[PDB]
């Protein structure tokens, strides 16, 4: 280009040729599960009167 | 990126953005 747009290109590229920062990234993903069942029942069976 | 579409219509002068060092260049 033209030496005014050289230099004005020149400035472009400086500024955008500048050190690209680095960034470390730590995630923490806890998930805490649990949980109770209980099964209780109580069957009566009698020959002469029935069963449950 | 976002930014230059925006720019556009504004524009609608010779906009990019450099996907690297997240820049606009207008002109």
């Amino acid at each position: 280009a033209q030496p005014d747009v050289m230099a004005e290109l020149e400035q472009v590229v400086a500024k955008l040729d500048i050190r690209r920062a680095q960034v470390l990234v730590e995630a923490i993903i806890v998930e805490i599960a649990d949980g109770d069942g209980l099964n209780l029942g109580v069957q009566w069976a009698n020959t002469n009167g029935g069963g449950t | 990126k976002d930014m230059v579409e925006v720019l556009k219509g504004v524009s609608s002068l010779a906009i990019s953005a450099d996907e690297t060092t997240n820049a606009l260049v207008i002109t």
